[PDB]
């Protein structure tokens, strides 16, 4: 679903870094290792929270019962 | 359970206050006893542990 | 049906909707695949239960499972008696019947007694074993049945005795009733107006019976995965449906007979008398098919060729996606074998390499009885055409079977889908079997499909009965390997694989033994057995337990959950993809259905509260949402 | 080995489902034993396995009890009446619809 | 779990001496002398004769299973205390097995040295009608590996042929529990009702 | 070693029958020969009688579309041969004496 | 043991201690003197040349092994074969032929018998039904030969399959209720012989090889019938101990003595079953059991 | 008979001079697949044992000789058109079989097993 | 002991079958019973008791 | 024509009747007719040998070229498995493994001592 607000192990706020992360991969064409280190994630517990997130909310939102089609 | 047949019941939810902490500052999310390894011989979990930490870095 | 992932979302389904199941009262159910015997191949089998069918029954017999081109099956068993007598068993409307085999042989086509004798004894006249059994069978018939001298007098007799059981009408004469017996029961895969071919196969099945009681041939194992195939769910659904529509035609006749037993008013040419009959015939066949799919209980007045009457359909569970996808790779031996105390059926065997997973079977009572297919195993659905294959074998050294009469394990009988079409030597038969695999993977030969399996059985001492069996029909397990000349993909079935040397890696190809190589050694595993990370480093009872525990995690059932009304669902809230994953994780699209989460795990004994099966969760991780689900 | 997770490729496919044939084609070849088996009931050679099976169960003949009051022969006993031979020669499954 | 660089060479040198154990156990059972080669046609006629009999196959299994369990126990003797990288008052996999906390030296040897012979109800790996134990192998392959002698260890992973034989030994224990529904519940009830 | 083929005959000189092993057919008898022409193929039919026996043959559909045989004639002074097309006949023996048949019910 | 009090054990055995002067070569010869030997075991081939014409003559020719071979494997002399083939075997063979007809209705080149062979042959034609010839290799014990004649009325008869069933029934030498006697490894000095089957009446007569005072069975009801109830009670504590000692499970003997003394409380060998419960005083125990 | 039509009879038949004296006329029965046209070729390479290989337009053929039973039928004169040829059952002296072979190629081991 | 119609799966098992089975009345309700003042739960480990 | 004890007619292909139980001294084809009042055919001697499986024994097994029986004391499963056990003085003990539990608890080892033979078993 949506990005976790905090990291499970450390407790850093991580939820503000998911849209920043997808732009470092798309626009700047960084690899995942450089993109996580420019976001300021450097404990590997805090790295895997953004590195490994699936983001299924984009797949749930297509099933909207409140709008036509 | 992990992906190696190492299932386990959650026996106690242990506070971060008194869980062991690393040089990095990390408290682990799950503690598994090393006495669950010698009779099960699930060595795929030992190599997953260092493969997964290499990938997070 | 022909519908994009975009359009599937707009019609309130998942984007990768899988299908393959039935919605019956809102419960998703599917027809479970079963293991049955391979069609159209006679199996030399010993069963101690054959001696239990009466005194003077040996425990030897030949068994063939003949399927009609509408997938309806018919098992004919050929018993050997301790008198030298051979009897022909069949089953019709849940009643066994026994007939002497020289009555069928004398009723199929016009014969002399040399032609039966010549077929059983092609050459090898000087074998005193086989030639003294054979006059007990000829003079057993001429003594017991002395007034049956031609084909239209044995069919008269056989229609007399089988008139009531086949439910024949009085306008059918006895050389028509007895011909319906020989079109509906004996060797139905060769079909009607093919009685010359049903004659030659019986002469093949009798000498293979005599070659079994002499010890020259080892008995075929009906549990050995080369002698069995898969009864598919949709094929069973049309077998059951044919019986229901067959009953519908009988209930009309039951309704008209209840009017000639009241003398009411009968003009069959009346258009409205027909409408007067069909209003009272029960014709809700579609609700009888729903009853099969709602319960699994198989009600059939015939009895199909199947050995149980229940458990044919299961509930497609959605507790996660791994549970759901593995209903469709699941195959079952049969519920008849769950009650046995012998573990020979529960045993992992080397002929299952590449066709059934060594790992993915449950634990407990169904262990070894419920097993899953391999990752790249495919099951035939249509029958590939074989009309051009006899012309190609005659171009090779195959003498035609119509004018050869050369039975025996000293030759190689060539068959296509269980129709004997000729005879060669064992040397020439290996050149035929090798060049046809050369013509098959090189697609420049017009008549050979690629999924034709070429079952060459070489000669031996007391081994399997030799032959050159070709199969192209439905329901065959098939898997891809690489044929090493030409480096192309080849398709191999499990009847072939016993005699083929197939290297695991290309590095282990030795000279002049391996003709094939695996594409990847991971083709032999399951889907769920292939996602386990580094599973070649674990003890094998732990990989079998992960295939069991992975079906029971709370993960993602789907993302179209608001248009569902399931009894219970288990949804883990925030899944993650694995850092350590297999390459096939991506190919099956398992990222649409995240099953778990990455955890920082410490292997430490620290707390004292984690022993024998116990772990310790972090509390502040849990308060921050770790492992939450609804 | 290197085996990447396709993080931009996943999020593009979540937001924008494909308007062509599906990605992940090995997932539809996992249930090809079930779907293809059911598809052979209506499609394929000889009209499919249902139309090919209604002709194996061909005729169901019964007669009446009424006489011809025919000529005094063994045909006078050997006449059975008019011959009803009911049969089925075609079966079709309609793709599902809803009614009034 | 690691052997030291010397001890990892010790198990290499001993397991090189089992490339010929399957043939020398074969030529003993078939009574052929002066080290006939594996591909000898008069050997392959005899091994087929052993295949067709359950008694004769039990002799070939029990001779060869003795000669590879000799090779197995030399590796465990040479390597398990003396050739490991980390030793007992720091090596926890040895400390758990030696204390009786959890495990045995059999478990430690299958991790660090080799799995050894996979035995299926007292016999060796089953073999098809064609004389093959897998499609990977030649018919009548006189080899220890072809009969299911796993020289691999769980530290370094096992090969796909010997992965398949180890799944055979993992299911033979689980099927015996599957034949173990109700055994002793009525034996004790009959004793306790009389001896109440 | 080689052998020169001299003549090839389209027309039916010689046929070849296939009976049971030991079949005699005493040399008084002669069997007629009937032929099908469906504008590209050949399907022959054998038939012949004598005083007690009356018995026929035919060719097989699967065989003759794919496998022709040739009756050869070799004189080793020639180092050459001449050839003729030979059909192959699958022939039975029905006895004329035992072409009997009874009533289609029990008559009771 | 505990349930059912079976007098018919699946594998009844008997343990026979041998003396301290008898050797291993003397004891292996002794095991052969006990074990049952079928006539099937000494036969290499049976060649049957059926001939019809003239009565259907059946010429049954037996190949045995070499005489030194079966004498040094089964302790069987060639004179014992004669008194089994002529006396026992051919009565069974003709009893199987007439029975099979009853269901049918519903190298070497040798010659020149002497007087005694000519007299032995006519002795056998009187005693049997369809025989008319007999011979035996009296010199080397290698072959036997007898040439039946049945009528001309009977048709084909699978003579080889009949001979094989009769040969696998005919015993050359069997002491009853005993099949096999073997010489195992001496475990803790007890040089013993284990016997497949129980007959104490016959091993008493073998006292020059066997210490008859220590012969032990596992059949409890056989010991109860022969040696009494205290000897049957010592058998039950030794048998239940051997069930647990083969699993390295140790139960105390104070438990096993109480079970064996409860089974022998009426002088007989009762079980822990419904019939063992029958002779007891409390009815509510009985009603609540089954 | 009075069989249905299509089966037009063979009124006239050709000559086959098998005389059988006592150099002599050996009677052969050779096979061919229906694809090879017999008048197109001129020579038939024969062997004592089963070792030949002829090549006619990229198709390799072979005699798989099986010399050491089917009845010869000669025309009576030209009309009744059957005599079982005999001597006092006239066995063929030689029976051959031209069978199509193929060439399976050798495995290039240098390419297919990469280290 | 009363067969009657003999149609299979006979109901109303009578006052003997209330007494004779594994359940019966003696085994299920006299020899073993259900009790007041009892409880059950999953167990967890503890080194501190 | 004669095949062993069998005889067939060369016209009708039928099986002839066996010339022993005939009445009035004639045999013939039954489909067509042949003529044999003499019962011309000779004695038909059909030699049948028993199968070389039919009499299994300890002496037939010694006539096998391969080994059919192990030696008595020449098999001990190759033991040098160092287990310091207090059983007699022994260092060695033979072993064997399975998986008897519900696929979750580990393998329990089947130990077997050698020197004293005294059975000692350990799970953990």
């Amino acid at each position: 679903m949506i990005v976790p607000v905090r990291c499970f192990s450390c407790g850093k706020v991580v939820g503000d870094k998911w849209e920043s992360y997808l732009n470092l991969l798309q626009e700047d064409e960084l690899d995942e290792g450089t993109a996580l280190s420019r976001l300021g994630l450097k404990r590997y517990c805090c790295r895997r929270m953004i590195l490994t997130h699936v983001d299924l909310i984009e797949k749930f939102l297509r099933y909207n019962p409140l709008e036509k089609r | 359970s992990s992906r190696h047949g190492q299932k386990g019941v959650c026996s106690r939810k242990w506070p971060t206050i008194d869980m062991p902490f690393s040089e990095t500052g990390i408290q682990p999310d799950i503690i598994i006893n090393p006495h669950a390894f010698p009779s099960r011989m699930t060595i795929g979990m030992f190599v997953e542990s260092l493969a997964g930490k290499a990938g997070a870095l | 049906n022909k519908m994009s992932p975009y359009e599937l979302v707009q019609h309130k389904e998942e984007s990768d909707e899988i299908g393959g199941y039935f919605i019956v009262n809102g419960i998703e159910k599917l027809i479970r695949m079963l293991i049955v015997q391979r069609r159209n191949h006679p199996m030399a089998i010993i069963r101690p239960s054959f001696a239990n069918r009466g005194a003077s029954y040996s425990h030897y017999g030949i068994q063939i499972r003949s399927v009609r081109p509408d997938q309806t099956s018919q098992t004919n068993v050929l018993h050997y008696l301790n008198d030298g007598q051979v009897t022909f068993r069949f089953s019709w409307r849940k009643n066994e019947y026994l007939v002497p085999v020289v009555m069928i042989l004398k009723a199929l086509c016009h014969t002399s007694d040399r032609e039966i004798f010549d077929g059983i004894i092609g050459n090898d006249v000087k074998d005193s074993f086989l030639t003294d059994r054979l006059e007990l069978l000829l003079r057993g018939f001429k003594k017991r049945y002395p007034h049956l001298q031609n084909r239209t007098q044995v069919l008269q007799y056989l229609g007399d005795k089988f008139r009531v059981v086949f439910q024949a009408s009085p306008d059918q004469s006895d050389l028509e009733v007895g011909q319906e017996v020989l079109d509906r029961i004996v060797l139905v895969h060769l079909g009607k107006d093919g009685s010359q071919d049903k004659f030659r196969m019986l002469l093949f099945m009798i000498r293979k019976l005599y070659s079994l009681v002499a010890g020259e041939c080892s008995p075929d194992n009906p549990d050995a995965t080369q002698h069995q195939e898969v009864l598919l769910g949709g094929f069973l659904y049309g077998m059951i449906l044919k019986e229901k529509i067959d009953e519908y035609l009988q209930n009309i006749i039951a309704q008209v007979r209840m009017d000639i037993n009241r003398g009411m008013a009968i003009n069959f040419k009346d258009k409205r008398y027909m409408s007067r009959v069909l209003m009272r015939v029960n014709e809700n066949i579609g609700s009888k098919m729903q009853y099969f799919l709602s319960t699994g209980n198989l009600v059939s007045q015939s009895g199909l060729d199947l050995q149980q009457v229940s458990g044919y359909t299961v509930v497609a569970e959605k507790i996660n996606f791994y549970r759901f996808i593995s209903h469709f790779r699941m195959v079952h031996r049969g519920s008849f074998f769950a009650q046995l105390k012998t573990t020979t059926v529960r045993k992992l065997l080397p002929e299952s390499w590449g066709f059934l997973c060594p790992v993915h079977t449950p634990d407990g009572s169904p262990c070894g009885l419920l097993n899953h297919f391999a990752h790249k195993c495919r099951i035939s659905t249509q029958q590939s055409d074989v009309s051009r294959i006899p012309s190609i074998l005659y171009s090779l050294g195959v003498a035609p079977a119509s004018h050869t009469f050369a039975a025996g394990p000293s030759l190689c009988c060539v068959q296509i889908d269980g129709k004997i079409i000729g005879w060669v030597s064992h040397e020439q038969g290996k050149i035929i079997a090798d060049t046809l695999r050369y013509w098959k993977v090189e697609g420049k030969t017009p008549g050979l499909p690629i999924d034709l399996e070429i079952g060459y059985v070489p000669p031996s001492t007391r081994g399997q009965y030799p032959g050159l069996y070709l199969f192209g029909g439905h329901s065959r397990m098939l898997r891809p390997v690489r044929y090493l000349p030409l480096d192309k993909e080849d398709i191999v079935g499990p009847f072939e694989q016993v005699y083929m040397n197939i290297a695991v890696t290309p590095q282990e190809i030795q000279n002049n033994v391996h003709t094939h190589v695996e594409f990847t050694p991971t083709n032999i595993l399951s889907i769920l057995a292939n996602l386990t990370p580094f599973s070649d480093f674990n003890q094998s009872p732990r990989n079998m337990y992960q295939c069991q525990m992975g079906k029971q995690t709370m993960g993602t059932p789907g993302v179209a959950l608001c248009h569902r009304s399931d009894n219970k669902l288990y949804r883990l809230q925030t899944g993650q993809t694995p850092i350590v994953k297999a390459n096939l994780y991506d190919d099956y699209g398992m990222d649409n259905f995240p099953n778990g989460f990455n955890a920082v795990v410490a292997v430490i004994s620290y707390t004292g509260y984690d022993m024998d099966d116990a772990m310790i969760i972090n509390k502040s991780a849990d308060e921050r949402g770790f492992g939450y689900g609804t | 080995r290197t085996a990447d997770f396709r993080t931009l490729e996943r999020e593009s496919r979540f937001i924008n489902p494909p308007k062509d044939k599906s990605a992940f084609p090995l997932l539809q070849e996992a249930v090809q034993p079930h779907i293809g088996s059911f598809n052979a009931l209506t499609e394929g050679p000889d009209g499919g396995l249902l139309n090919l099976g209604v002709k194996d169960i061909g005729e169901k003949v019964i007669f009446d009890g009424k006489p011809l009051n025919s000529e005094d022969e063994i045909s006078n006993s050997g006449y059975l009446g008019n011959k009803l031979s009911v049969s089925v020669e075609q079966v079709s499954i309609a793709k599902p619809m809803s009614n009034d | 779990l690691r052997l030291t660089a010397e001890g990892n060479k010790w198990r290499t040198d001993i397991l090189k001496t089992s490339v010929d154990t399957g043939r020398e156990a074969a030529a003993e059972v078939t009574n052929l002398d002066k080290d006939t080669p594996a591909d000898d046609p008069e050997l392959l006629k005899r091994l087929q004769e052993i295949l067709r009999d359950n008694n004769k196959s039990g002799i070939l299994d029990a001779v060869t299973s003795s000669k590879v369990n000799a090779i197995t126990s030399q590796v465990v003797s040479k390597c398990v205390p003396d050739g490991t990288m980390k030793k007992f008052p720091c090596n926890s996999m040895q400390a758990m097995a030696l204390s009786g906390a959890k495990g045995s030296n059999v478990n430690v040897s299958q991790i660090m040295c080799l799995l050894g012979q996979q035995a299926l109800e007292g016999r060796r790996v089953p073999v098809m009608v064609s004389g093959k134990t897998l499609p990977s192998f030649k018919p009548y392959e006189t080899d220890a590996m072809a009969g299911g002698y796993v020289k691999g260890r769980f530290y370094s992973g096992i090969k796909p042929q010997e992965y398949y034989f180890h799944c055979m030994a993992g299911r033979e224990g689980l099927i015996d529990t599957a034949v173990k529904t109700s055994r002793s519940g009525y034996l004790q009830r009959c004793l306790t009702k009389q001896l109440e | 070693s080689e052998i020169e083929i001299e003549s090839v005959q389209d027309q039916p000189s010689v046929a070849v029958g296939s009976f049971f092993k030991g079949f005699r057919a005493p040399s008084d008898t002669t069997f007629d020969l009937y032929k099908k022409k469906k504008s590209e193929k050949d399907e022959f039919v054998l038939h012949g009688e004598n005083e007690r026996l009356e018995y026929e043959g035919y060719t097989d559909s699967s065989s003759q579309a794919s496998n022709q045989y040739v009756v050869g004639l070799f004189n080793p002074e020639k180092k050459s041969i001449q050839l003729y097309k030979a059909p192959v006949l699958v022939s039975k023996v029905v006895s004329k004496s035992s072409k009997n048949l009874r009533g289609p019910k029990i008559k009771s | 043991i505990v349930m059912t009090a079976s007098a018919a054990i699946k594998t009844p055995q008997m343990t026979l201690p041998i003396w301290n002067d008898v050797s291993d070569e003397q004891a292996d010869t002794f095991c052969k003197s006990i074990s049952k030997v079928l006539l099937s075991e000494v036969i290499d081939k049976v060649i049957v040349t059926e001939t019809t014409g003239t009565a259907r003559s059946y010429v049954i020719h037996m190949r045995f092994f070499d005489n030194n071979e079966y004498s040094e494997e089964y302790d069987v002399s060639k004179e014992e074969l004669q008194n089994v083939i002529s006396n026992q075997f051919i009565h069974l063979l003709e009893a199987a032929i007439v029975k099979e007809i009853k269901k049918q209705k519903r190298v070497e080149a040798n010659n020149n018998m002497n007087k005694v062979q000519r007299d032995r042959q006519s002795a056998i034609i009187s005693h049997h039904r369809f025989i008319t010839k007999y011979n035996f290799d009296d010199e080397s014990g290698k072959w036997c030969e007898f040439k039946l004649e049945l009528a001309a009325d009977t048709e084909k008869l699978l003579m080889v399959n009949i001979v094989e069933e009769i040969c696998r029934k005919s015993i050359i030498r069997q002491i009853p209720h005993i099949d096999r006697c073997v010489h195992p490894e001496p475990e803790n000095g007890k040089r013993v012989l284990v016997t497949e089957g129980v007959n104490f009446q016959a091993m008493w007569d073998q006292e020059a090889f066997i210490d008859v005072d220590g012969i032990t069975s596992n059949d409890v009801a056989a010991v109860l019938k022969t040696y009494g109830v205290e000897a049957a009670r010592n058998t039950i504590v030794n048998e239940i101990n051997n069930v647990f000692s083969r699993y390295a499970i140790s139960v105390s003997f104070r438990h096993l003595d109480l079970i064996a003394d409860m089974m022998t409380r009426q002088g007989t060998y009762l079980a822990f079953n419904r019939q063992g419960m029958e002779t007891s005083t409390s009815s509510f125990m009985k009603m609540s059991y089954e | 008979f009075s069989i249905p039509d299509g089966f037009k009879k063979c009124k006239h038949l050709k000559n086959f001079p098998l005389n059988g004296d006592n150099k002599q006329q050996q009677v052969w029965l050779i096979k061919f697949p229906s694809n090879v046209d017999i008048s197109k070729l001129k020579s038939l390479p024969v062997d004592f044992e089963s070792s030949t290989t002829m090549t006619i337009d990229k198709h390799d053929y072979k005699i798989m000789d099986d010399t050491d039973n089917m009845t010869l039928l000669v025309p009576s004169e030209s009309k009744e058109s059957l005599k079982i040829a005999s001597t006092a059952p006239l066995q063929f002296d030689k029976v051959f079989s031209v069978s199509e072979t193929a060439k399976i190629p050798a495995i290039d081991y240098s390419k297919v097993r990469v280290p | 002991k009363a067969q009657g119609r003999t149609s299979g799966k006979v109901p109303i098992p009578g006052v003997k079958q209330a007494l004779e089975k594994k359940e019966g009345l003696f085994r299920k309700h006299m020899m073993g019973k259900r009790v007041n003042y009892a409880a059950r739960s999953v167990i967890s480990p503890d080194p501190n008791i | 024509s004669v095949v062993g004890s069998l005889i067939f007619c060369l016209d009708c292909g039928d099986l002839l009747e066996n010339p022993n139980a005939v009445l009035g001294s004639n045999v013939e084809c039954s489909q067509c007719k042949a003529i044999y009042p003499k019962s011309q055919f000779s004695n038909l001697k059909v030699v049948t040998t028993t199968a070389d499986d039919a009499f299994p024994s300890s002496l037939r097994a010694k006539k096998s070229v391969v080994k059919t029986s192990l030696k008595k004391n020449e098999l001990k499963d190759g033991a040098t498995i160092k287990e310091k056990c207090p059983q007699c003085g022994n260092e060695e003990m033979n072993y064997h493994t399975l998986q008897l539990r519900s696929a979750d608890e580990g393998a329990t080892v089947f130990y077997t001592c050698t020197s004293c033979g005294y059975k000692f078993r350990t799970n953990n």
